């Protein structure tokens, strides 16, 4: 019998800062135990200062950046060159995959970029297109492994003040971008160990009103 | 998933839990399972995520209509009527929902309608929908009137949740609470659990299992 | 897995990679796969590891009674013969792909070995998820009348190939040499080229962070005198 | 059979288990005690398949009485739920397993303690203050998290169970035809005739 | 639905510093019986790209056909069609993978792995695989069937990242393609000792190589080997 | 259905200077039923800690067996047994039931009493053992448990450190699995003195 | 697999490819298949390599024994225990096994044992998947009481047209010759084999 | 849903309904009312599928008050009875059927007549002086083949029909929460309000 | 079934049995397996015998068409009629067609289609169950330019040996012999071809 989907590995991340946002993903491709490719971009500059990865089934992922681009792409035609928001890509997304319900796109989508107010925003998605705005997301394989990191590192979470005993949390400072990338690195090392879908290379993504910038780093090849 | 809601004297309230789940890997404690659907019209959200977010946002968008068209208010029944008769159409093909429509009008009264992806549509008093939906009963068929305080029915709504937040280990997070009146609805906060467990056990005296 | 076995001119060398996997996931970075029968008897193991390690200590355990009784070194096709019948009674079940190697009286020796009982000879040899990649190697580069170091190398780079290659395979190479007339050398992590680099930040918290309820001291002394 | 309670109180253990006896479509029974009493301060309940539930529990009530002649002298609590656990572990890999679930409730003479342990047909045992096996926690339990403390009166430990069996009957969908109630404490075992 | 029935094992490639090299047997199998000898795997379009192709051969033969279709109809009503607006390498995938998606997801696949290697217009390499579920990707390197898994380990050992390409000459390259169609010979059950190749480099333009053999075999060794493990004999 | 996710729970250990830590969640469950908060997965033998994740009745039968052979072992030899040693009974005695295994995932931890040297050990449910330098992960969130620790461990941590980084390791952890947490208990384990700690966490 | 045995006027001749696969993976690419069960009586296996090893291991102990209480035996004698074995266990055991030995009072012999565990004695046998291709070549081109020489241009070209269109059959071909002279090796290359 | 019961009489025809509405393992509803007036004199009551019962007494419903008003005239429960058994003949073709049972109470105002028919998923027709679908049947038909008779009485019939509902409480496992009766004749429908 | 088509000096000859079987029954032992789509292109049917036959009806009807219009097809465009038909229905079709033709341009051309719908030009062409076992015996004894007789007795020899191995294939062989002189048939009896 023929099966139309398939596996091809791979991680993402999104964190949401208070003026940018980062969206990262490794840039590995598998099938089963070999390696298709040590550099396939996944993360994707769609235009209106938005950053887009859909990760899961890559054919699929293809697929919906694709549709997406498009659509950013034809609401200029359509509407006058306005700017895409951020929540109404969001909600566009949303559509394209409950579109595909009976016979998905089999893909966990991350998007991240700014809000109307200039602050740092992400958004994601399950693979029939339920979604919700997200302080942070990390989909994929190691998926696992790094949202709990970030509830920690990120959120706080389960973390108090010396000396109080449980009484008094860890103040939600914000968090710069150097402090974010270091986050970003350390979860994507980290995964790499542990995940044998995780590795060769590492690229982020950093969404700012100056626009969109790109950071690599070598990741271990084994 | 618990989401329950009530009629009482006060209007109506709406409690709802935050977790979602996929298989024994929590993927979220921060989804809101209420949804907005105008200043007056609530929708609870259970199953499917995205079959009960997709299709309950389109329920707002023809309820908008039909008050556009009729120049007047919709109905709850009408309202919950339009998304059974929605869903009864995709019978079969596998949509996962259950939903109560919660809303106030003035020939109507405070109203709950009980909304399924079989194509179940019954209207009540008491309802609780999801994984912890048995121990959320358990607290509320104990405790509820219809003489009971706008304070005292929230704090019960709230209460029930975390009883189920507690046992079902499909839900937890957090309680997002709303109370319905004539004048629309009115949100009343997220509520942690890791810190309204403490706080109700202490104060409640309850929960002298755990130790704390 | 990737694991390897090379004859050359006077003995045989057998390599592995050092991971271990539950699923997609890494159990052991650091996993030790090469397995000592008898001193100068060693085989490298692929598959369900429980059995590569119970299949080898059971076979080894009674090659060592075995020398006892006889007053002579173990010899390979011993082990080899051994290994085989086992499993072969428990029909694949026993999970336990073998590469045998090693030196005694009668010379040098390589074998594989498979699950279901089957073996083989060979002059290069390789198994696991990995040893497609390792083949492709040996393939390209082995040739008769190798020397000890040009061995060391072809298996090194035939594990390497697996490593870099096949996601059931990584971390480091561990190499067991066995020459004619020599103490077997025991390499343990001969190539180590997957160092993790440092992290970008300390993750060391402020003491008093984590919330306690009780604390209590646990008696692990005996009843005590008096 | 279907729903069996248990809740451990100041100084008594109190255990509630269904009437009724239903054979796929008809109810054959009403007044049925899914209990057997193991020692004069041990009691336990039962439910599962039919036949196994008896079957076991009788077997492991004929062992404890056979060890009270031996020894004259009654096993505690924690002793006689030890035994039944280990009968359920050995069962559970057995050529065809006891799918039955228990509850002990008893009184320690000893400690001067009323104990309840909860054993599930693997042999999964957990000492509680209140219990129960199959659906009936799913009801219970949230009642019993809010309601219970652990210093009650039996009279208080009866009406928490009345409060349990009302809802029960008020949100499951089988008629249970009701509950047989017994008290284990100090004095022994006796069972309330009007519930 | 269906089952691939004739069928062509690995199609292997690799980048060097002036274009690309391709590499595929002549055999389409049938099952296990190696049924016809003598099928082009290659297919040239154009001057500046080789389409490579494994699976079912029927498909294989389809695709071979919208590709000649594909040719024919960019001449139409096209003054540049040999010069500015000639056939990309790029173009032609595309298409292909659009096509290769389209069939799965009307549940009607194409069965087959795809690599089109050529240079394009600005004399960038080019390189890229889809397959029966429309799955695409890039590499220095790319390979299907068990050319994945035993051709790969070798050609990355020449070019291991980007940077390898520029360091990596044509006789380099294709010296390491030779070898690994040679190991691919003594592993692959599905494989012949007959082969064809093609170069495609921005300067030379395309090289098409037919009638190859494997050649500088080693078997001399078997003659050593004895028994399953205790016979001497 | 499947046996090793019936009960729910986890168990983490690590390495520190001088020093071992070991901790566990304390729920046992019914699926999605909530059953007891009070389940420990912890046990020693001695010196000798043994932590279990898996099906609930398989922990309890396997505490109690090596409860059984660590008595008669210390009887007969005149001491105590070793981390070292008591890891081998461990992967013999799983093994021997290879075709009809506990449905387990043990964790050994201690400090060898004559050399000093800290211990720590894993094992799948068929007898392989996992001997790792820095932290042995188990149970139902060990994938979010293997993340955590890849992240926050660093060698050689003072024993009221290492502390902290377990307990966040297993926190965290547990918070992102359905059936792990209700609870959670730490023993922080020096040469001659072992310290239990409960910790306040989500009761949800 | 590829494998036969032919008699002659001066004996037997088994021959085989060298070929073992793991579905399209050639794990072994220079496998020995002929195997000696007793001094002049061999096999020639195919089928599953655990089961024929393990048969072949039981049978040369059974021979083994055997001649130590009653001397040398025939191959009938050998085919006989290999079919106890292969009968016996049918339900078990994936084995298509030919038997071929020398005596000097019956000569040359062959015996074939497909997969039930009958026993067929023949002029010569061929077995294995890529038999299928040459029934008709050996058939129109097998004679009685060839030479040595003719004998081994027989199987050479047989086995040559089997390794041509079987992919599970390879490598190089082995033969065994069984006469009274004694045991000779024979192994033939790709280079040599492919150009006839 | 669960029970529903019909009993025709000399001048009247009575429908008993269960109140109970349960999904899984909760009883969401135990006031529920199965059935839909067809016309002032022609009553359907109805149980089978979640969903698909409603649906389809509504759509019913809808068709017979639309032939209502074309004709201004009340279709015979004849004539209502044999329209709906062809709905249902249809449906059970579809590429997804109708799984609904009913059952429909009606007076004959030409013939000054009760009717009562029993119309399965099928398309199944019968008249009869009383029926049932479902597990219903199995109890209640025997106590109804000794004590009706079909001169009885509107109370008569609901004093019979209590026995039946007595009988059902008795030995059904599942809580159906009681019954709603109405009672179909001359003057129209009515709910009797105490049951 | 056993059928073949050979091309030589001048021009082709199609050959074939006459057994269809339901299951081991033989529905018909003399069947015409060598059908006619033009006057010098005819075809080789193997697999189902419903199928074939529609496939076979409609190519006739498509090649009648074409010649109404374009004058006489090529044996090319025959093979690409039956390809497509059978290439497009593969999921419901279980057809294995030779197909064979005579050109005074392109002479002896012989075009076979497996059960895919793929196309392979080539001197000769061997298919059905019987094949198999001549595989071997055809690549070793096919010349190409071969005179008349010789491929008759090419063959004659061929199928013979398919029919003595094949149950599957049996009775009669029938062969069509396509030059520029004409069409002729020939039939050859199981006395003739089975002392061969
Ligand atoms: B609740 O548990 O039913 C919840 C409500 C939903 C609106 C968020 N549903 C889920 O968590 C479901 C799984 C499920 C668990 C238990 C009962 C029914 C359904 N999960 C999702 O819909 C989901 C999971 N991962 C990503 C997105 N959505
Ligand atoms: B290798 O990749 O073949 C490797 C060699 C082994 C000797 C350490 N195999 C494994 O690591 C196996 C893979 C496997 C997974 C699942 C079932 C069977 C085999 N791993 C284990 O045996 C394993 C997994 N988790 C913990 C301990 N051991
Ligand atoms: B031959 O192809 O039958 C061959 C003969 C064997 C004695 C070496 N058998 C195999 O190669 C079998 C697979 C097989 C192929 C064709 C028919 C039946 C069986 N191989 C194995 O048994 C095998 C494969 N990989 C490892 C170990 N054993
Ligand atoms: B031949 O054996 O393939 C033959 C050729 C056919 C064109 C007459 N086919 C059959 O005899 C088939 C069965 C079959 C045998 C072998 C391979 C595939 C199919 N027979 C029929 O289709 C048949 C049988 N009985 C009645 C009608 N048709
Ligand atoms: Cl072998
Ligand atoms: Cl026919
Ligand atoms: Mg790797
Ligand atoms: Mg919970
Ligand atoms: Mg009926
Ligand atoms: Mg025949």
């Amino acid at each position: 019998q023929f099966n139309p989907y398939g596996d091809n590995g791979g991680t993402i991340l999104g964190i949401a800062g208070e003026d940018f946002a980062v969206l990262a993903g490794d840039t590995r491709n598998i099938t089963d135990y070999s390696i298709n490719s040590r550099y396939e971009p996944k993360v994707f500059d769609c235009g209106d200062n938005i950053v887009m990865s859909a990760n899961g089934f890559a054919a699929d992922g293809d697929a919906l950046v694709k549709r997406f681009k498009n659509s950013v792409k034809w609401y200029h035609f359509d509407h006058n060159d306005k700017k895409l928001s951020i929540n109404s890509a969001a909600r566009n997304i949303q559509h394209l995959l409950y579109g595909k319900r009976f016979f998905p796109y089999y893909v966990h989508t991350i998007i991240a970029g700014l809000d109307e107010d200039g602050k740092g925003a992400v958004y994601s998605f399950d693979p029939v297109g339920s979604y919700e705005r997200e302080q942070c997301r990390a989909g994929g394989a190691a998926a696992s492994l790094i949202m709990p990191f970030l509830d920690n590192q990120v959120n706080f979470k389960n973390q108090y003040e010396p000396g109080t005993n449980g009484k008094v949390k860890k103040p939600l400072k914000y968090l710069s971008v150097e402090e974010v990338i270091k986050l970003v690195r350390d979860s994507f090392t980290s995964a790499t160990e542990r995940h044998i879908q995780v590795g060769d290379g590492l690229e982020i993504l950093i969404v700012t009103k100056d626009g969109v910038r790109k950071e690599f780093y070598e990741l271990k090849r084994d | 998933t618990t989401t329950l809601a009530f009629r009482f004297q006060g209007g109506i309230i709406v409690a709802v839990d935050s977790r979602a789940t996929a298989g024994n890997w929590v993927a979220s404690q921060t989804v809101k399972k209420v949804i907005e659907i105008n200043p007056f019209l609530l929708g609870t959200m259970a199953g499917g995520s995205a079959d009960c977010q997709f299709w309950e946002t389109w329920l707002g968008s023809q309820c908008r209509l039909h008050e556009l068209r009729e120049k007047e208010r919709i109905s709850v029944a009408a309202a919950s009527k339009i998304l059974s008769n929605l869903v009864y159409q995709y019978k079969g093909a596998g949509l996962s929902m259950g939903t109560m429509i919660c809303g106030y009008t003035r020939k109507e009264g405070p109203t709950i309608y009980y909304v399924d992806s079989d194509g179940t549509r019954l209207k009540g008093d008491i309802f609780c929908v999801g994984s912890g939906q048995t121990f959320a009963y358990g607290v509320l068929d104990s405790n509820y009137k219809w003489d009971l305080s706008v304070e005292d029915a929230l704090y019960l709504g709230k209460r029930s949740i975390l009883a189920a937040a507690h046992r079902d280990a499909y839900s937890g997070g957090s309680v997002n609470l709303y109370h319905v009146t004539e004048d629309g609805w009115i949100y009343h906060g997220n509520h942690d659990v890791g810190e309204l467990f403490w706080k109700v056990k202490e104060e409640e005296g309850s929960f002298n299992n755990v130790i704390g | 897995t990737t694991i390897v076995g090379v004859k050359f001119n006077n003995g045989v060398v057998i390599a592995a990679d050092t991971r271990s996997t539950q699923g997609p996931i890494v159990a052991d970075k650091n996993c030790a796969k090469l397995h000592r029968i008898s001193p100068k008897i060693w085989c490298a193991g692929a598959g369900t590891a429980a059995d590569t390690e119970a299949v080898t200590q059971l076979i080894g355990s009674n090659i060592e009674l075995h020398s006892l009784y006889t007053s002579r070194e173990p010899r390979v096709v011993s082990a080899l013969q051994m290994l085989k019948q086992h499993l072969f009674k428990y029909q694949g079940h026993i999970g336990a792909y073998l590469i045998v190697a090693g030196v005694d009286p009668t010379g040098s020796h390589l074998f594989s070995i498979h699950a279901h009982g089957s073996t083989d000879v060979g002059y290069y040899l390789s198994l696991g998820s990995g040893s497609l990649a390792a083949m492709a190697v040996l393939e390209s580069h082995w040739k008769q009348d190798l020397t000890k170091e040009e061995a060391i190398k072809l298996a090194s780079d035939a594990i390497q190939a697996g490593i870099w290659n096949d996601l059931g395979s990584g971390s480091n190479v561990d190499v067991c040499v066995m020459e004619i007339g020599k103490d077997a050398e025991y390499l343990r992590n001969y190539l180590t080229p997957n160092v993790r680099e440092e992290k970008q930040k300390s993750y060391k918290f402020p003491r008093g962070t984590t919330a306690v309820l009780k604390e209590s001291i646990v008696n692990i002394c005996d009843i005590q005198e008096e | 059979m279907d729903i069996i309670l248990g809740i451990r109180v100041q100084d008594s253990v109190i255990l509630a288990s269904s009437k009724a006896v239903t054979r796929g479509i008809s109810v054959l029974k009403d007044s049925d005690d899914k209990t057997r009493q193991l020692s004069p301060h041990t009691l336990m309940s039962f439910a599962g398949e039919a036949g196994d539930t008896v079957q076991f529990a009788e077997y492991i009530q004929a062992n404890i009485q056979l060890y009270s002649i031996r020894e004259d002298y009654e096993l505690s609590p924690q002793a006689v739920s030890s035994f039944v656990r280990q009968e359920l572990a050995k069962s559970i890999r057995s050529r065809r397993p006891y799918q039955v679930n228990v509850l002990i409730g008893g009184y320690d003479k000893k400690k001067n303690k009323p104990e309840l342990y909860q054993i599930d047909y693997l042999g999964t045992k957990v000492e509680l203050p209140y219990g129960a096996h199959g659906y009936s926690g799913f009801y219970t339990f949230s009642l019993l998290d809010h309601h219970y403390r652990p210093d009650m009166t039996t009279e208080e430990g009866l009406d928490l169970l009345k409060l349990c069996v009302q809802e029960l009957e008020k949100r499951m969908p089988m008629d249970f035809k009701g509950v047989i109630v017994k008290i284990v404490d100090k004095d022994g075992i006796r069972q309330v005739d009007d519930f | 639905t269906q089952q691939p029935i004739v069928t062509g094992t690995s199609v292997i490639s690799m980048k060097y510093d002036n274009g690309v090299i391709i590499a595929a047997d002549n055999l389409g199998s049938y099952g296990s019986l190696l049924r016809f000898n003598g099928v082009e795997r290659l297919i040239p379009v154009g001057d500046n790209t080789v389409v490579g192709i494994s699976g079912d051969i029927s498909d294989m033969q389809h695709i071979e056909r919208l590709l000649k279709d594909l040719v024919t109809e960019n001449a139409y009503d096209n003054p540049l069609a040999d010069a500015e607006e000639a056939l990309e390498p790029s173009y032609i995938f595309e298409y292909l993978a659009t096509v290769m998606y389209q069939r799965r997801s009307k549940m009607n696949p194409l069965w087959n792995a795809i690599i089109v290697a050529g240079v394009q217009s600005n004399g960038d390499q080019f390189l890229r695989y889809v397959n029966l579920l429309g799955v695409t990707y890039s590499s220095p390197t790319l390979a299907t069937g068990f050319g994945a898994h035993m051709a790969n380990p070798l050609l990355r050992k020449v070019v291991d990242r980007e940077s390898d390409i520029p360091k990596t000459t044509v006789q380099v390259a294709e010296e390491a393609i030779v070898n690994a169609m040679r190991v691919l010979y003594y592993r692959d059950a599905r494989s012949s000792r007959n082969f064809s190749l093609a170069i495609i480099d921005k300067n030379t333009g395309l090289t098409f190589k037919k009638n190859l053999q494997v050649e500088n075999m080693k078997w001399d060794f078997a003659k050593d080997i004895k028994g399953y493990g205790t016979q001497k004999i | 259905s499947d046996p090793s996710s019936i009960n729910g729970g986890i168990v983490v250990a690590m390495t520190g200077k001088d020093c071992v830590a070991i901790a566990c969640d304390l729920r046992l469950g019914s699926q999605s039923l909530g059953v007891s908060n009070k389940f420990e997965k912890i046990f020693h033998y001695g010196h000798v800690f043994l932590g279990i994740t898996g099906l609930a009745t398989d922990v309890t039968t396997l505490n109690e067996m090596f409860r059984y052979k660590t008595n008669l072992y210390k009887l007969k030899e005149e001491r105590a047994i070793e981390p070292e040693t008591f890891t081998q009974l461990v992967s013999s005695s799983l093994y021997e039931r290879r075709f009809g295994p506990y449905f387990v995932g043990p964790v050994v931890a201690g400090i060898n009493s004559k050399s000093g040297k800290p211990f720590i050990a894993g094992f799948d449910l068929i007898g392989c053992i996992d001997e790792a330098k820095d932290f042995i992960v188990s149970g139902t969130a060990s994938d979010q448990l293997f993340g955590m620790c890849e992240s926050l461990y660093e060698p050689n941590l003072e024993p009221e450190d290492l502390f902290e980084t377990i307990s966040q390791a297993l926190l965290n952890a547990a918070d992102r699995d359905a059936l792990s947490g209700w609870g959670a208990v730490v023993y922080i384990i020096k040469k001659d003195e072992v310290v239990k700690r409960y910790l306040k966490m989500r009761q949800d | 697999t590829s494998i036969m045995a032919v008699t002659f006027k001066d004996g037997v001749i088994l021959g085989a490819d060298s070929r073992t696969t793991t579905g399209a993976y050639i794990a072994n690419r220079v496998t020995d298949k002929l195997t000696r069960v007793h001094d002049k009586i061999w096999c020639c296996r195919s089928g599953s390599a655990a089961d024929t090893q393990a048969i072949a291991d039981i049978v040369q102990y059974h021979l083994e024994l055997y001649t130590s209480q009653y001397g040398t035996p025939s191959t009938e004698t050998a085919a006989s225990v290999f079919k106890e074995l292969c009968y016996e266990n049918k339900d078990n055991l994936t084995a298509g096994i030919i038997v071929a030995g020398y005596d000097d009072k019956n000569k040359g012999e062959v015996y074939t044992i497909p997969l039930g565990g009958s026993v067929h004695k023949l002029p010569y046998a061929i077995a294995g998947s890529g038999s299928t291709f040459i029934y008709g070549y050996c058939d129109k081109n097998f004679r009685e009481n060839m030479s040595k020489e003719e004998t081994v241009d027989f199987i050479k070209h047989s086995l040559s047209q089997a390794i041509k269109w079987d992919g599970s059959s390879g490598g190089v071909i082995r033969m065994v010759v069984l006469t009274a002279a004694g045991v000779e090796r024979l192994i033939f290359y790709p280079d040599e084999y492919e150009q006839l």
